C-alpha cells in the first residue's frame, strides 16, 4: 500500500509548490491527488488553472505545476492555483518534485522486503535525513560517498540498509590461439598466465583461450589487452614455437 | 591380483555397419574410444580384455570377470595373460589408419557377417594385407548367425573353406559368435590361449616406438593453474622403457613460416606412462601405452601426429626423401566390387605409399623389372627393412596393389 507525506506534514503551508496529476476534468476544474504533499486531493477552479485551447491541454495524465493558496487544516481542503507561478522557479519546482520522486523510490524496498508499514519507515528515515540535513536525496548521496546521516538513527533492519546500497551501487572479451611445436610449451604457457590473468580468465578446449578484462571508465581496457598481448609475444619467441592473436 | 600391462597386441577386422565395436564390448566391457579433443586422432580406438583360466570342460575354460561364480567351480581364477584391443574400421575411403595398426599387430581376427552375401572384395583385401606384413595368426569369426537358418550358416561356412586354401594362412580357426546376444566367447578365448603364442621378445634390442594416437588432457570448468602435459599414445615392438628417459619424435616440425629449417627432431622427456587404466614404471613391448610427454597439448590435438616414428637418446635412424624399393605385383585388383586387372607402373604418377605406419604420397621415377625409386613429398624414416604396403589410383579411391621392402 503506497501513502504517506513526502516532506514532513500532511497539509500543505501558503505559498508552497505541489506537482498534480489529472485523472478526470470538466465539473468544476481539477480536484486530483498530489505528488508532493501525500495523496489527499486538492481543487483548482476553472480560472486559477489558465494563464493563456483550454480543454485538449491537459485532460487525463498529465503533469501540472501549481502554488498553494488556501489551506483548510482539519482533514483535508487544499486549494492551487497555475496562473501566479513565475517561469524562472519553474524548473526549480521542476527539480524539487524529481527529488521527492526519488526519495519515494528510495522507500519502497523496505515496504516489500520485511512486510512493514511504509509510513513507519518514512518517519524513521525523515528525522535524521530530511529534517536535519534539508532534503533527503543529497543526504543519501553523502552517504553513499562517506557514510554519516546513517548513524544518526539505529537500524531495525540492517540487511534492507545492505540491500538499499547494494541498489545504489565493464568486461571486454579477448581471444589468445595457442599453437606452439617446441621442446617445453605447458611451462610457457602457465608463465603467460601468470602474466595475463593479474581479471577472470578461463579454458575452453585446447587452442583458444578466452578472457575477459574488466574496465573502470571503459576505455581503460585497451590498455590493459595490449601489454598482455605483447608479454604473451614475447613469452614463445624464445623457445621456439608460435602463438597467434587475432 | 597383479596389475600387469598388455603382453601381446590382437586386431580385429570387418566391414561397415557389419558389427566390430560391439564385438569388442562383448569380449571385454569398457567401451571403444570413437563410436573433438580427447580420443580424436585416427580411426583406431583403444581397448583392453582379460584372459584368466579356471583349470581344476570341453569349450568352457576361459572367462571375462576376475571372479569365478558362472560356471560351477567357486576358486579363484589363475592368471595366464592381459591383451590390447586395436580397433580398425572396414571403409573403402579409410584404410591408412588400419594399415598403421597391421604393422603393431601380432594377431588378427576376421568378421564376417551372416545374412549379406558370401564375397567381399573389402574383407579380401584385408586378408592380403595380414598375409603381407608377417602374420599367420588368423582366427574367423561368423557375425550374425542368429537371424540366419540351420543350414544356410553350414553353406556359408563351406564356402568360406572353399575360398580359404591358397593363401598364407592354413590352419585357421572358425568360431560362430553373436554380438548383441552375448554368447560363445569362452571358445574364443580359449583359442587365443591355443593357436597363437607370444614370440621372443628381449631387452637387448634398441628401443622403437610408433605413436599412432595423440591426447590432450584438459578439462573444462577448471582453472588453468591445474594444467596435464601432452599425451603421445604410442605401441611398441621393440625396446623396453622405463619411466626417466629422453624421447624425440623424427620426422620433423615446422615452427617458422622466408628463412631455411634446421631444427633437430622434437625432444621431449616422459612424464607418466598411461598403461590399461593405472600408471606403471616398466613399459613392456607389445601393447599401445598413452605416454604423457613434456611435449605441448595443442601440438597432440586432432590429425597432426599419425603414424610417426618415436626413439630415445642415444640412439640414430636415418631420415630418407628419395627411397629404394623392390616391389612384387599381384596378377588382379583386390577391393573393387567387378575385378580388374592390374598394369604395369607407369613414370611420374601420383600413388600412395605405405611404409609401416607413414601415409605419404609418392611419385615414381624409375622402373626396371623388381627395383623402383620413389620420391617422397611428406618426410618419412628408415631404420631396418620395414613392411610397405602399396595403393594405387585408377577409379576415384585409393586401390591397393602389392608389396614392397626397401633394400638399404
Amino acid at each position: 500500500t503506497s501513502h504517506c507525506r513526502f516532506y514532513e506534514n500532511k497539509y500543505p503551508e501558503i505559498d508552497d509548490i505541489v506537482m498534480v496529476n489529472v485523472q478526470q476534468i470538466a465539473e468544476m476544474g481539477a480536484y486530483v491527488k498530489l505528488l508532493e504533499y501525500d495523496n489527499i486531493e486538492g481543487m483548482i477552479l476553472l480560472s486559477e488553472l489558465s494563464r493563456r485551447s483550454i480543454q485538449k491541454l491537459i485532460r487525463v495524465g498529465k503533469n501540472d505545476v501549481a502554488v498553494v493558496l488556501r489551506v483548510d487544516k482539519e482533514k483535508g481542503y487544499i486549494d492551487l492555483s497555475k496562473r501566479r507561478v513565475s517561469s524562472e522557479d519553474i524548473i526549480k519546482c521542476e527539480e524539487k518534485y524529481q527529488k521527492s520522486k526519488t526519495v519515494h523510490s528510495i522507500l519502497r524496498y523496505c515496504a516489500e522486503k520485511f512486510q512493514i508499514p511504509l509510513e513507519e519507515l518514512y518517519k524513521t528515515i525523515a528525522w535524521p535525513l530530511s529534517r536535519k540535513f534539508g532534503h533527503a536525496y543529497e543526504a543519501f548521496k553523502l552517504s553513499i560517498i562517506d557514510e554519516t546521516v546513517w548513524e544518526g538513527i539505529e537500524p531495525p533492519s540492517k540487511d534492507v540498509l545492505d540491500e538499499l546500497k547494494n541498489y545504489i551501487s565493464v568486461k571486454i572479451r579477448a581471444d589468445v590461439e595457442v599453437s606452439c611445436f617446441s621442446y617445453e610449451g605447458i611451462d610457457a604457457i602457465k608463465d603467460a598466465l601468470k602474466s595475463a590473468e593479474d581479471v577472470k580468465v578461463k579454458l575452453v578446449a585446447a587452442p583458444l583461450y578466452v578472457l575477459t578484462t574488466q574496465a573502470l571508465d571503459k576505455q581503460k581496457g585497451i590498455e590493459q589487452l595490449e601489454s598482455a598481448i605483447e608479454k604473451i609475444t614475447e613469452v614463445i619467441t624464445k623457445y621456439g614455437g608460435v602463438c597467434n592473436i587475432t | 591380483i597383479i596389475n600387469r600391462q598388455a603382453t601381446i597386441n590382437i586386431g580385429t577386422i570387418g566391414h561397415v555397419a557389419h558389427g566390430k565395436s560391439t564385438v569388442v564390448r562383448a569380449i571385454s566391457g569398457v567401451q571403444t574410444v570413437r563410436f573433438l579433443e580427447r580420443n580424436i586422432t585416427i580411426k583406431l580406438g583403444y581397448a583392453n580384455a582379460k584372459i584368466y583360466k579356471c583349470q581344476e570342460s570341453f569349450k568352457s575354460d576361459k572367462e571375462i570377470s576376475p571372479k569365478c561364480q558362472r560356471p560351477g567351480c567357486p576358486g579363484r581364477y589363475k592368471l595366464v595373460r592381459h591383451v590390447s584391443f586395436v580397433d580398425c574400421p572396414g571403409h573403402d575411403i579409410l584404410m591408412s589408419t588400419m594399415l598403421s595398426g597391421a604393422a603393431v599387430m601380432d594377431a588378427a581376427l576376421l568378421l564376417i557377417a551372416g545374412n549379406e552375401s558370401c564375397p567381399q572384395p573389402q574383407t579380401s583385401e584385408h586378408l592380403a594385407a595380414i598375409e603381407i606384413m608377417k602374420l599367420k595368426h588368423v582366427i574367423i569369426l561368423q557375425n550374425k548367425v542368429d537371424l540366419m537358418r540351420e543350414e544356410s550358416a553350414l553353406e556359408h561356412q563351406k564356402s568360406i573353406l572353399k575360398f580359404i586354401r591358397g593363401t598364407i594362412a592354413d590352419g585357421a580357426p572358425i568360431v560362430p559368435i553373436s554380438a548383441q546376444l552375448k554368447y560363445n566367447i569362452d571358445a574364443v578365448n580359449e583359442f587365443i590361449v591355443k593357436t597363437i603364442p607370444v614370440p621372443p621378445r628381449d631387452f637387448m634390442i634398441s628401443p622403437r616406438l610408433i605413436v599412432i594416437r595423440s591426447f590432450d588432457v584438459n578439462k573444462p570448468g577448471a582453472e588453468i593453474e591445474d594444467l596435464k602435459g601432452g599425451v603421445a599414445g604410442g605401441s611398441i615392438l621393440n625396446g623396453v622403457f622405463k619411466l626417466g628417459d629422453e624421447i624425440e619424435i623424427r620426422p620433423g616440425i615446422v615452427t617458422k613460416d622466408k628463412g631455411k629449417i634446421q631444427c633437430k627432431p622434437i625432444f621431449s622427456n616422459i612424464v607418466s606412462l598411461f598403461a590399461e587404466q593405472n600408471d606403471l614404471k616398466f613399459a613392456v613391448p607389445g601393447g599401445l601405452i598413452g605416454v604423457g610427454t613434456k611435449v605441448d597439448p595443442t601440438l597432440c590435438r586432432a590429425d597432426r601426429l599419425v603414424g610417426q616414428v618415436v626413439g630415445a637418446k642415444g640412439h640414430l635412424p636415418n631420415i630418407y626423401t628419395d627411397i629404394e624399393i623392390n616391389y612384387f605385383l599381384l596378377r588382379r585388383l583386390l577391393g573393387v566390387k567387378k575385378q580388374a586387372k592390374v598394369r604395369k607402373l607407369e613414370p611420374n604418377e601420383v600413388l600412395m605409399v605405405n611404409i609401416g605406419s607413414t601415409a605419404t604420397g609418392a611419385r615414381v621415377v624409375a622402373v626396371k623389372a623388381d627395383m623402383a625409386r620413389l620420391q617422397l613429398t611428406s618426410p618419412a624414416c628408415t631404420e631396418i627393412n620395414e613392411k610397405i604396403a602399396l595403393s594405387r589410383r585408377i577409379e576415384k579411391h585409393w586401390r591397393l596393389i602389392g608389396w614392397a621392402t626397401i633394400k638399404k
